[PDB]
C-alpha cells in the first residue's frame, strides 16, 4: 500500500542522456531523502547520491560526479535521476530507494523501487541468425542426446527459444544472452533420449518480438 | 562592536520540540542583547548547511522572532566542523556584512557529537583560531556525559574550557542559562 | 570510503539448516551519541528488488521472521539464518549508512547444495547454414554440473585459442539444483578452413583429469 513506482525501461544512444524518476505513492518526498543506486548486470550495488526534496540539497559520490544530476519535482512528489554522455559502462538496471527520517541522526534505505533497465547501445533492431547445433558424424552414443539451437547476431533483447512449441520442457536450458559486437548471441541446449532422435522430431522455435521474426530449425543429422 | 553568530544542530536526533526550543533559545539571547552595534548570524547544520540570516540581512531586520520564525530543520547526521569551517568562511565574510575589527564570536548549540564528517577539527580549529574567532560550545543532553564526549566540547570550545562550555541537561534547560552567557556576550 | 566485505560470496545451503555471513567494515560504524551500528541488511530475491531485512545492525524489519538475527559490533557483523527455508535463497548485501558515501558489500548469494555432478560435455562443428554466411561458430555445451565453480580450455590443433571465445552460465536449476555454461568460440570461415583438430576441455572438482570433447573437420 507504500511503494516506490519508476519509469520504464530504456534503450538509448552512446553520448545522449536520459531521465529516470521514482514517484511514492504511499507518502511525500518532502519527508524522506532519496536515493539512487546502479546495480550492473553481475556485480553489487552502487550508490550513485541522494536528494533532500525539501531544500533540493544533493551529495553525490565523486565516481559519479558528471555523470549523474539528481533532481525533485515536490508538486508532482517525484524524484528524478539524469546520466548524461552515456556509455556502455551505464547499462545498469537503476533503483530508486528512500531512506526515512525517523527521529534518529540518519537510516537505512527502508522503501525500494521496481528498478529501471538502461541500455545503450549504438546498435540497430537487427533479427537474428538462427543455426541447428547437431553432434559430428562420429559422435558416437549413449542413451541420451544433447541438441541444441544457436541464435546469433540480434538486437534487442529478448528473445524467445523453445523446443517442439513447447512440447519438449524437461531437458531443457537457454542460456543469458552476451555481447558478441554490439550484437547479442545466445544458445539453448535440450536433451532427449537416443531412441527419439534422429528417428522422431526435434525443432527449436525461436522468436525475436523486436524485428518480428519468428524462425522454425529443425534440427537434423550432420550431412554426411 | 560584536558579530555573534549561531552554528545550531539540526540533526535528525532532535525532536521538534526541543528544536522550536533552541529556536526560541536563540531568538531570546538576541532580544536581551539589543545594543545597536551588535549584529547576528545563523547557519543550522547537520549533514547539510545552510544559512537563514547573514548580519547585513539581521542588520537590514533587526527582530529576531522574524528571522528565527521561518527556520525549519535539515535532519540526518551530525558534520560539526564542516559547520565551523562554513561559519568562518561564509557567515563572517565581509560580502555578509560582517564588520572588520568587530569581535568574532561563535555559539555553537549540538545535541550529539560529529560523527562520518569529511573534516576533523584540526582542519577547522586552527584557521578559526587564526581569523580570532572566540567560540563558545552549549553540550545539550545525554551524548556529553562521557569523558571523551566532554573533550569533544572542550576541543569544539576555545581555551580555557571552563570559561568557554556550557552543558544543559535536556533542550527545556536552555532556559536556566539564558542568564551567565548574556554575561559573556559583552565584548 | 568504508570497504564492506562480505564472506562467504556463495554459500551452499540445505533446508532447515543455520547459516551464518560476515560482513567486515575498514571503519567503525558504532556512533557514541545513541550507540547504535550503522549497518543495515538486505535482501535481494531473484529478479526483485533488494528489500531492507535488518538496520541499526540488529533489528529486524516489519515482516521479517524471527529465523533471521543480526548481530555484531563496530566493524565485525553477522546474519544468522537458524533452520533456513527454500524463500530465503537470494544475494544478502550489508550497507553502512554512517557517511557518505554509503557502501555495500560484494553480497552473499545463497544456492542450494546437492551431491556433486560431472559435466556432461558436448561439441558441436559450426552449421552448414553459416558457413554459408561467411563466419564459423564452434560451440561447446557444459551440462548439469555441480558444483559452480568451473573451467573452459579450447585447443585448435593443440595451441590454445583465447579470442573469440564467450562464455555464458545458467542460474541454478529450481529442478534438478546444478548449473551448465556454454562456450562459443567464433572465427571466420577462412580462419576455421585454416585448421582440422577442435578440443574443448572442461576442469571440475569431480575430476583431476579434465574433461576433453574434440572433433575432426576432415571426420564423416
Ligand atoms: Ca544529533
Amino acid at each position: 500500500q507504500v511503494q516506490l513506482q519508476q519509469s520504464g525501461a530504456e534503450l538509448v544512444k552512446p553520448g545522449a542522456s536520459v531521465k529516470l524518476s521514482c514517484t511514492p505513492s504511499g507518502f511525500n518526498i518532502k519527508d524522506i531523502y532519496m536515493q539512487w543506486v546502479k546495480q550492473r548486470p553481475e556485480q553489487g550495488l552502487e550508490w550513485i547520491g541522494r536528494i533532500d526534496p525539501a531544500n533540493d540539497k544533493t551529495k553525490y559520490d565523486p565516481k559519479f560526479q558528471g555523470k549523474a544530476t539528481i533532481t525533485a519535482d515536490t508538486s508532482s512528489n517525484t524524484a528524478y535521476l539524469q546520466l548524461s554522455s552515456l556509455t556502455s559502462e551505464d547499462t545498469a538496471v537503476y533503483y530508486c530507494a528512500s531512506e526515512g527520517h525517523y527521529g534518529y541522526d540518519g537510516y537505512a534505505m527502508d522503501y525500494w523501487g521496481q528498478g529501471t533497465t538502461v541500455t545503450v547501445s549504438s546498435a540497430k533492431t537487427t533479427p537474428p541468425s538462427v543455426y541447428p547445433l547437431a553432434p559430428g558424424s562420429a559422435a558416437q552414443t549413449n542413451s541420451m542426446v544433447t541438441l541444441g539451437c544457436l541464435v546469433k547476431g540480434y538486437f534487442p533483447e529478448p528473445v524467445t527459444v523453445t523446443w517442439n512449441s513447447g512440447s519438449l520442457s524437461s531437458g531443457v536450458h537457454t542460456f543469458p544472452a552476451v555481447l558478441q559486437s554490439d550484437l547479442y548471441t545466445l544458445s539453448s541446449s535440450v536433451t532427449v533420449p537416443s531412441s527419439p532422435r534422429p528417428s522422431e522430431t526435434v525443432t527449436c522455435n525461436v522468436a525475436h518480438p523486436a524485428s518480428s521474426t519468428k524462425v522454425d530449425k529443425k534440427i537434423v543429422p550432420r550431412d554426411c | 562592536d560584536s558579530d555573534i553568530a549561531f552554528l545550531i544542530d539540526g540533526s535528525g536526533s532532535i525532536i521538534p520540540h526541543d528544536f522550536r526550543r533552541m529556536k526560541e533559545f536563540v531568538s531570546t539571547v538576541m532580544e536581551q542583547l539589543k545594543k545597536s552595534k551588535t549584529l547576528f548570524s545563523l547557519m543550522q547544520y547537520s549533514e547539510e548547511f545552510r544559512i537563514h540570516f547573514t548580519f547585513k540581512e539581521f542588520q537590514n531586520n533587526p527582530n529576531p522572532r522574524s528571522l528565527v520564525k521561518p527556520i525549519t530543520q535539515l535532519l540526518g547526521r551530525t558534520h560539526t566542523a564542516t559547520g565551523i569551517r562554513k561559519v568562518v568562511r561564509e557567515l563572517f565574510n565581509i560580502t555578509n556584512g560582517a564588520r572588520k575589527n568587530a569581535f568574532k564570536i561563535l555559539v555553537v548549540i549540538t545535541d550529539g557529537e560529529k560523527f562520518g564528517d569529511p573534516l576533523g577539527y584540526e582542519d577547522v580549529i586552527p584557521e578559526a583560531d587564526r581569523e580570532g574567532v572566540i567560540r563558545y560550545v552549549i553540550g545539550v543532553g545525554d551524548a556529553f556525559r562521557s569523558e571523551k564526549s566532554r573533550q569533544e566540547l572542550n576541543t569544539i570550545a576555545s581555551k580555557p574550557p571552563r570559561d568557554h562550555v556550557f552543558q544543559v541537561n535536556n533542550f527545556e534547560a536552555l532556559k536556566t542559562i539564558q542568564n551567565q552567557l548574556r554575561e559573556k556576550g559583552f565584548a | 570510503d568504508i570497504e564492506m566485505t562480505q564472506s562467504p560470496s556463495s554459500l551452499g545451503v540445505s533446508v532447515g539448516e543455520k547459516v551464518t555471513m560476515s560482513c567486515k567494515s575498514s571503519q567503525n560504524l558504532l556512533y557514541s551519541s545513541n550507540q547504535k551500528n550503522y549497518l543495515a541488511w538486505y535482501q535481494q530475491k531473484p529478479g526483485q528488488s533488494p528489500k531492507l531485512l535488518i538496520y541499526w545492525a540488529s533489528t529486524r524489519e516489519s515482516g521479517v521472521p524471527d529465523r533471521f538475527t543480526g548481530t555484531g559490533s563496530g566493524t565485525d557483523f553477522t546474519l544468522t539464518i537458524s533452520s533456513v527455508k527454500a524463500e530465503d535463497l537470494a544475494v544478502y548485501y550489508c550497507q553502512q549508512y554512517y557517511s557518505y558515501p554509503l557502501t555495500f558489500g560484494a553480497g552473499t548469494k545463497l544456492e542450494l547444495k546437492r551431491a556433486d555432478a560431472a559435466p556432461t560435455v558436448s561439441i558441436f562443428p559450426p552449421s552448414s547454414e553459416q558457413l554459408t554466411s561467411g563466419g564459423a561458430s564452434v560451440v561447446c555445451f557444459l551440462n548439469n554440473f555441480y558444483p559452480k565453480d568451473i573451467n573452459v580450455k579450447w585447443k585448435i590443433d593443440g595451441s590454445e585459442r583465447q579470442n573469440g571465445v564467450l562464455n555464458s552460465w545458467t542460474d541454478q536449476d529450481s529442478k534438478d539444483s546444478t548449473y551448465s555454461m556454454s562456450s562459443t568460440l567464433t572465427l571466420t570461415k577462412d580462419e576455421y578452413e585454416r585448421h582440422n583438430s577442435y578440443t574443448c576441455e572442461a576442469t571440475h572438482k569431480t575430476s583431476t583429469s579434465p574433461i576433453v570433447k574434440s572433433f575432426n573437420r576432415n571426420e564423416c
